């Protein structure tokens, strides 16, 4: 709970960045699904360190174009 | 030494590795059927034994839910 | 030696009253008898020879030597004998544990020939006896210095909680305290620890034991656990206990050996606060029945080292097969003079001197249906550790307390008129569970035991 | 919610590197599953509950508990398995070893529904390895301080110490180093009793030191029994064993404690002593296979609180797998890096962070017959402890020395040659002893050539 | 080594501990000059000095075959 | 070391766990590539060479090397490049900060062929942190012993008044306790100077203390100031502090050093006080964009030689492009597990295992329309002080310190029914501002600052 | 000194940070006798005994130009 009202409130002040609005902001899994793949694409190519941080992002996302680009990043370009 | 349904490490069977189990005398509200001369509970609203929370630990495995060496705590 | 009778098992030969004799249980290897198996545990004990071409040169031989004087088959068991040898009194220190222990089961439980070996009983003389300074106070003491008199006393353990705040347990403590208990203990894992530093945790206890002490009128305690890896910072805890006023606290002393408990019993006599012995790591060396070292010697060698407190274990759900050893070794460390009967298992009489005895500690899942068992088999000499059966209440801790007060006190005054306490335990708790609410909630939750037939 | 999943086998979970690892050999009693039996034996070392109605106060929890993640069956023997178990990093503390087995192996022995429990290995993360001080001096360093290059070392235990006035002590001490010897030792139950008390043998003991030294050249030692019945007094032996100069003293850490042996590692190492660790009582804990705490975790928990020498007994006459089982934890002594090789006990990989070594002492009354077998076995990081073998030559002391240095040396060159020394053991002792009295008549006296198949 | 039926007690000396000695055969001269000749025939045995006994290699004197206290190997 | 690419650039290496990581953002002379440079910092913060003809001759070398394993350009600025290296365990000094600094950037920093280098980062392994203390007492336990809990604490420096007698500071000090601060620091130029020893501003400081907080029913502080000459003398103050009973001591980490700083927090941990660290003489290492040492990097090496609250400064007027750093910065030492963003200044993922935070104090020239800010950034995990937005009241000491405590609790209870604290700051503290004329008086003279649009 | 484009890396020993003996030419032995008559012409070069390398004079062995850490000068 206090990860997750925490990247609700870290949400906002990230007016430019990667596949931003992407991720709708009145929905709380889409804000933490945000930050995830935020935190898993400041890395490199797998490593079996970004998989398992987008496959947690996946795992909370709760729209559709957020599912879509995850599945666009996580398998196949 | 209870253990529920087919031997195990005596899981306990009176709750079936649950730990806290139904308070007895509490039916749909938390209330109290039990009628009693202090009157705290008596009147209805609030159980006397769980106070309303509709639970209590279990008696047999006090609360572990299991027996064998630690039927302590 | 040879067909010559080996000159260590001299079955002709009675002890003197300044001898260190040793009760051993060994079964030897196929194609082996007993009687040089005998001679045999006697010579590694000490000198590693049966002849004379090392140990004699002048007049040095027959003097540091262990006989063996009696050997006989167990009962019920094949191919296990006891075997009782007998040591003089030149040959250990005056004043340490450590070398008793390093001299008698030194490296005598490896000895090849030998299938398997148990050490189950000693004798210490009189002479060693009063060389050493035996726990700090006693129980004579110890129940003056808290006043209180007639009847057990209690404690509550808080062992399921963990990584709790210093100042939830300071107030977890001071719940339990005020409603009706004695004692409160630390649980035994619990040292600094990154979640929950010494320093924090000492000051907090302080502070409820003030709190509920000076509010209640009577005197409070808690066991705080002194454990450290260092003498340094060990006494370092100890000197801080003592400044704020407390006036026990707790040690554990198979895991940080006699070196360390002998230290803190001195320490402890001198400065005037009670110990509280812990055994943990015990069943690693005493639970099989084929192998290791008996607990009513560490009993004994922990009455002579230092400690007020020992935990002993309960005897409600045992036979009397078990019942009568824990019974035994109970009475070997309360009273002065005890005689040799081998069903409660003591092989040896034993006469302690006037040193004080030791307060035995009864623990471990018990709960109210217990207490009417408990008064008679321990007696008023004892402490009764409640670690579940009072944190469980159905609404609360303090309540909790008060059930557990309540029922000891009835039980006491009913056995002081005479009644049975085998017979009318359940309807003496009954009758006492009417005008008060906490201990009907108890005996609600919890459920009677009916013990055998009717008693026992 | 419900028990049938038991919350605590977790077979899938791969541990972390900052858990403790620990592998125990259990059997249960008659009706009960294995899997269950795991998760018991997790929950009893650590919070005792299954549930989550204690612990889950205010959603804290499921960070102070063991799990089991590994449970097969032991090949050969049956009804009996193997269990794994992972402890997190923040239930101990830092520097206390006393904790660690307070915190694994306290009650879990006493437990109801198995019948017997052993204790075979245990991995220390070195986030945890890095917190303790360690060996006070090590092996490179205590080479350096004794200068003695290329061979193990040489030492003598005296057998007749009952009864032996203070003064006849010292003269047999120094007969024995004059001959060629490194070490004596004072035999393990010799602390103050009253037909010798302690400061006069030291006395005696270090006045005789002083004489040999000079004359053979070499730097000679004497294990002092320092073992007392209190912290002020066993700090009062080590003190006045440093004012006279002594180089090396003796504890035996089992009877002690573990909180007198840190006490003692720490004074050692703040002053330049080195410091050697006797095993006695040790049968009590760990002969019996069915229960007890096997010695290689004793052997790291040394190694982790202090000690320099380390008693491991010979392994000339085991069998097999007997055997191979010594020689594998003498690798957790000296070496850093041991991969797991369960064929040779190790269970774990563990990895000491540049922590150093210990040196092994092979004792039990060898002869001189045994010196080409050893010399290639424990290597040249070793001591080599003689009981009879010096002390009963039909000469003397010194000469019984002469007659162990000469035969060690003598190895020690043919295998640096490259000769077997298995295979010509024989050969090797032969021919030495022919231009030397004394190791000719050590040769005849103790008849064993012992073959070498 | 050992008896057998009794397994402790030393076969090569059957307890005694010391032995006569092998090399002089208990006859405390040395039977041949030495080739180093240090040692020379009727004058004193070059193994024992003259005292006719060793201690027993098998037992190393104890007397006990297996003690983990002397003789342990 | 030639063609060869040097044996210290290496970019196919990854690091271990138990590696220390370090990031250096430099700029080269004309004429000199970037991997050189790379390699060339990698080879001067340890041995000082790339090729073996010294650290070859048995087997000791290619361990205590530290590889350079990665470089990037930065953006936005040309000729400016960050580069990642890796050193080992192996090369330092168990539980000293001294030893980590001096062999980091120990002599690097005069290197010739660059022209300016700046190190910003550092990562500490789990090994290494469980090695040092920590912080004495940390959040959670520093909250414990003060009772606050909920609201973050409030204090007042006397900064602007210097030449005052004891007698009168203590009176200041007494004027301002009482009215409804929490702490009081001293301004960090006082020491025993021939005006004002120190033996004397500590008694009348404690006498006030005592005073005032009988008088109100909380727990009031102080922050004496410890810093001294030497060892000895600094010792002295603070054993004559706690003797007085003082619950918190003030020190300066950066001109009195890391070896005076470990022994206070050591010190400190034994006696049970808190310790507030404030960071002076740091804008002479860490103000420049293109040479010095971060402040992160600092505030890491500070939280593990010890200290429980540290000043951060205020982000209230700065832009995103610093307001970010400086919280990034914030959750790097109050969190335990903080995750690699660069937008926040976090270039590497730190764990803390388990180690305590340190508590931020947000100070300089801050007064009460900043209290629905404040609230809000810092959260209710920190220290607010107020230098003069609390003596220059319009009549007096105390009702300043009423003013305060008024306004900052209309924000926070405010703050948890769900209102806004940006669209609704001022209207907040207007509506608080009328049954109090002491909240009326404050926000007359002081200013509506009106952060930016409607947000931030 | 330094190759320039890459001003770090040393330009009389390419980075080698030893270099063939500039005395004897790598060859190990004298060329000459000399005056002294301590060493003497074909037995062993007087500046490397034989090892037919000796450290670059620039870089001192350490292949590095400038560095503050090793001949900083």
């Amino acid at each position: 709970a206090q990860d997750l009202a925490r990247a609700i409130k870290d949400y906002p002040n990230r007016r430019g960045d990667v596949g931003w609005l992407d991720f709708d902001y009145n929905l709380p899994g889409d804000c933490l699904s945000f930050l995830y793949y935020r935190q898993s694409r400041e890395n490199k190519n797998p490593s079996d360190q970004r998989t398992s941080m987008l496959l947690q992002a996946l795992g909370v996302a709760e729209s559709e174009k957020a599912k879509n680009r995850l599945n666009t990043e996580l398998y196949g370009d | 030494n209870p253990q529920g349904t087919k031997p195990n490490s005596l899981v306990c069977a009176n709750c079936e590795g649950e730990g806290c189990v139904a308070c007895s005398q509490c039916k749909g509200g938390g209330v109290n059927l039990i009628d009693h001369f202090n009157g705290q509970f008596k009147a209805g609203a609030l159980c006397w034994l769980c106070r309303g929370k509709k639970e209590v630990l279990c008696g047999d495995c006090n609360g572990a839910g299991f027996i064998g060496g630690f039927l302590s705590t | 030696v040879k067909d010559y009778k080996l000159t260590y098992y001299t079955p002709d030969y009675t002890p003197k009253d300044t001898d260190l004799l040793a009760a051993f249980r060994f079964s030897p290897q196929p194609g082996v008898p007993a009687d040089e198996a005998g001679a045999a545990i006697a010579a590694e004990s000490s000198t590693g020879t049966w002849t004379t071409v090392w140990t004699d040169l002048l007049t040095d031989m027959d003097r540091y030597k262990g006989k063996c004087y009696h050997i006989e088959p167990v009962q019920g068991e094949e191919n296990s004998y006891f075997a009782f040898i007998a040591y003089p009194l030149d040959l250990f220190e005056e004043g340490s544990v450590t070398n008793i222990l390093t001299s008698i089961v030194g490296n005598v439980f490896g000895f090849k020939a030998i299938r398997s070996l148990r050490l189950e009983d000693i004798r210490f003389p009189v002479a060693l006896v009063k060389t050493f300074q035996g726990p700090p106070h006693g129980i004579q003491v110890e129940r003056d210095l808290l006043n209180k008199y007639g009847r057990p006393m209690l404690g509550c353990t808080i062992k399921p909680k963990l990584g709790l705040s210093a100042k939830n347990y300071g107030r977890a403590v001071y719940e339990c305290l005020r409603g009706g208990l004695d004692f409160t203990k630390d649980d035994e894992n619990i040292n600094s620890q990154p979640f929950q530093r010494w320093r924090d945790r000492f000051l907090f206890v302080a502070d409820a034991i003030h709190k509920s002490q000076a509010e209640t009128g009577e005197i409070k305690g808690h066991y705080l656990n002194v454990t450290a890896p260092t003498c340094e910072e060990m006494m370092k805890r100890a000197e801080f206990a003592k400044e704020l006023g407390m006036p026990i606290i707790m040690h554990d002393f198979l895991t940080a050996g006699f070196t360390a408990n002998t230290t803190l019993a001195k320490w402890c006599r001198d400065n005037g606060v009670l110990l509280h012995i812990h055994r943990a790591m015990h069943a690693v060396i005493d639970r099989q029945r084929n192998h290791g070292i008996h607990f009513r010697v560490l009993a004994k060698c922990l009455r002579l080292s230092g400690g007020d407190h020992l935990h002993s274990g309960t005897v409600v759900g045992k036979l009397e097969g078990d019942k009568a050893s824990t019974l035994g070794f109970v009475d070997l460390m309360r009273e002065d003079h005890i005689e040799a009967d081998r069903s409660r298992g003591v092989f040896f009489t034993q006469d302690w001197a006037s040193m004080p005895g030791v307060l035995p500690v009864a623990s471990g899942g018990i709960h109210v249906w217990h207490m009417p068992a408990l008064v008679e088999i321990f007696g008023d000499d004892s402490v009764l550790q409640f670690g579940g059966g009072t944190l469980g209440h159905p609404w609360g801790n303090a309540p909790g307390a008060t059930a557990n007060r309540v029922a000891l006190e009835a039980c006491v005054q009913a056995r002081n008129e005479g009644r049975d306490l085998y017979r009318e335990g359940g309807d003496i708790l009954r009758e006492a569970g009417k005008w008060s609410p906490e201990l009907a909630a108890a005996l609600d939750l919890w459920k009677e035991i009916k013990f055998e037939f009717e008693t026992m």
